[PDB]
């Protein structure tokens, strides 16, 4: 079975997460 | 002694130093519940955990001591450590309740994967921070044993800390979160194949990484056999060596009962993934515990090239686990725990 990644990788800078309420 | 105050919270009573204000529940932790608070002495947001009936059984009391000793020892950016530990009791004789304090974290990875898609850059940094904490824990001869997304605390800026490490001890023991724990458990512990070691934790990181990339549980087994079916479906059936390394002749007879499944090529499974991420997964999810990459080796893997720093990936100080072999009464575990609460020195302000 295949499990594709949520966000395909792209070839190329600060990270954030939306917090649950 | 500080002045304490009292307040009821999710139908239990909380008695805390007045420095801790605005207590607000944010759920349950290992054997207890947690409130957010604001610490008017330092200006920090803290999480305060009240242990649940810490001395109402030998198992509970020994687990209380274990947990307090661990949390006092852990001093690492990616492992939960202790800002404060207190009790409203003025002496051993009235000692009943234990509260632990750490820096407030905003969420856990379980709730994170449940409400957003993660990019490869998030996955890189999140997994890096897990392996970095794990290199530390493992250097002190501690095994987490229950690594799962809900045990990984994160903030809005992707900072991560491991928690509930070293608290499990037997697969014969009743615990909360059992079904989720199993999804990330290395097969040899689940099914008691052999004496296991710390590589169990790397299997768990592989499961978590696969999940952060795809947003879906990699092996959502319903019971022990189903869980095993799902695992072998991906990694294949155990080759030559591994069957020669299963003392558990019960598992062994069951296993060779199963018709051969081949090993899938992960590149063909995880479509759209960074090949570096795929290649790390290949190294973590190997059935043969002896062949899995270690935390320390994994940090040097090119997937983390952007974050890796050999001079800022520290090991831990020696940690004495000699109490683990001891067979004591509730009151002796209580007194040991009281000692540790009294000897606590808060970290550098
Ligand atoms: N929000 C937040 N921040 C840091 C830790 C926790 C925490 C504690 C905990 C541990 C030690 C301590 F000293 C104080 C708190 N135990 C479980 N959890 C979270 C685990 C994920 N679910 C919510 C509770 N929660």
């Amino acid at each position: 079975r295949v499990y594709p990644v949520s966000v395909p990788y792209s070839s190329a800078v600060t990270l954030s997460l939306v917090m649950p309420s | 002694r500080p002045t304490f105050y009292r307040q009821e919270l999710n139908k239990t009573i909380w008695e805390v130093p007045e420095r801790y204000q605005n207590l607000s529940p944010v759920g349950s932790g290992a054997y207890g519940s947690v409130c957010a608070a604001f610490d008017t002495k330092t200006g920090h947001r803290v999480a305060v955990k009240k242990l649940s009936r810490p001395f109402q059984s030998i198992i509970h009391a020994k687990r209380t001591y274990r947990e307090l000793r661990l949390l006092k020892h852990m001093k690492h950016e990616n492992v939960i450590g202790l800002l404060d530990v207190f009790t409203p009791a003025r002496s051993l004789e009235e000692f009943n309740d234990v509260y632990l304090v750490t820096h407030l974290m905003g969420a856990d990875l379980n709730n994170i994967v449940k409400c957003q898609k993660l990019t490869d850059d998030h996955v890189q940094f999140l997994i890096y921070q897990i392996l970095r904490g794990l290199k530390y824990i493992h250097s002190a001869d501690i095994i987490h044993r229950d690594l799962k997304p809900s045990n990984l605390a994160v903030n809005e800026d992707c900072e991560l800390k491991i928690l509930d490490f070293g608290l499990a001890r037997h697969t014969d023991d009743e615990m909360t979160g059992y079904v989720a724990t199993r999804w990330y458990r290395a097969p040899e512990i689940m099914l008691n194949w052999m004496h296991y070691n710390q590589t169990v934790d790397i299997w768990s990181v592989g499961c978590i990484m696969a999940e952060l990339l795809t947003g879906r549980t990699l092996f959502p087994g319903t019971d022990h056999i189903d869980q095993l079916k799902l695992i072998l479906r991906l990694v294949g059936t155990p080759g030559a060596e591994l069957l020669k390394k299963i003392s558990s002749e019960s598992a062994r007879n069951y296993i060779q009962s199963l018709a051969q499944m081949p090993k899938m090529n992960f590149a063909n499974v995880f479509i759209g993934a960074n090949p570096l991420a795929v290649d790390l997964l290949e190294k973590m999810l190997v059935l043969d515990s002896d062949k899995r990459i270690t935390a320390a080796q994994a940090l040097a893997h090119a997937y983390f090239a952007q974050y890796h720093d050999p001079d800022d990936e520290p090991v831990a100080d020696p940690y004495d686990q000699s109490f683990e072999s001891r067979d004591l009464l509730i009151d002796e575990w209580k007194s040991l725990t009281y000692d540790e609460v009294i000897s606590f020195v808060p970290p550098p302000l």
